[PDB]
């Protein structure tokens, strides 16, 4: 309904606390977006 | 608009025995004075109101105020460093 444009409302960031964390723990991030040459 | 009989003609009426002279002539009725009695009042506890009334309902206003109106922190756009 609204995008994240982060070009007219400042820097946004995605944020995850965690609260137990084993080794070799990563977090997978998939996006899905528009692009173009305004 | 009766026909003559020529043959078998009538006269007139003849004198009859009669209902009494007086008895068919009436007395003339001798009226009182007369009054619409009480003392009246001047006004009725009546059981209906006597005003106009209203077929629909319409909905009434009133106007109220917002409050003092504060400022914000807008998240605010970058630089057109030509990117944008």
């Amino acid at each position: 309904d609204k995008p994240i444009y982060t070009l007219q409302y400042g820097n946004v960031g995605f944020v995850v606390n965690p609260k137990t964390v084993n080794q070799n723990a990563r977090l997978l991030m998939g996006y899905e977006y528009f692009t173009s040459r305004t | 608009m009766a026909l003559i009989n020529p043959q078998f003609p009538y006269a007139g009426p003849v004198p009859i025995p009669g209902p009494a002279p007086t008895e068919t002539m009436p007395l003339l009725n001798y009226r009182v004075e007369g009054r619409i009695a009480g003392i009246q009042q001047a006004r009725q506890f009546m059981p209906f109101l006597q005003g106009p009334h209203r077929e629909v309902a319409e909905q009434t206003y009133y106007a109220i105020g917002t409050g003092i109106q504060m400022g914000q922190t807008f998240n605010q756009p970058l630089i057109n460093t030509q990117e944008g």
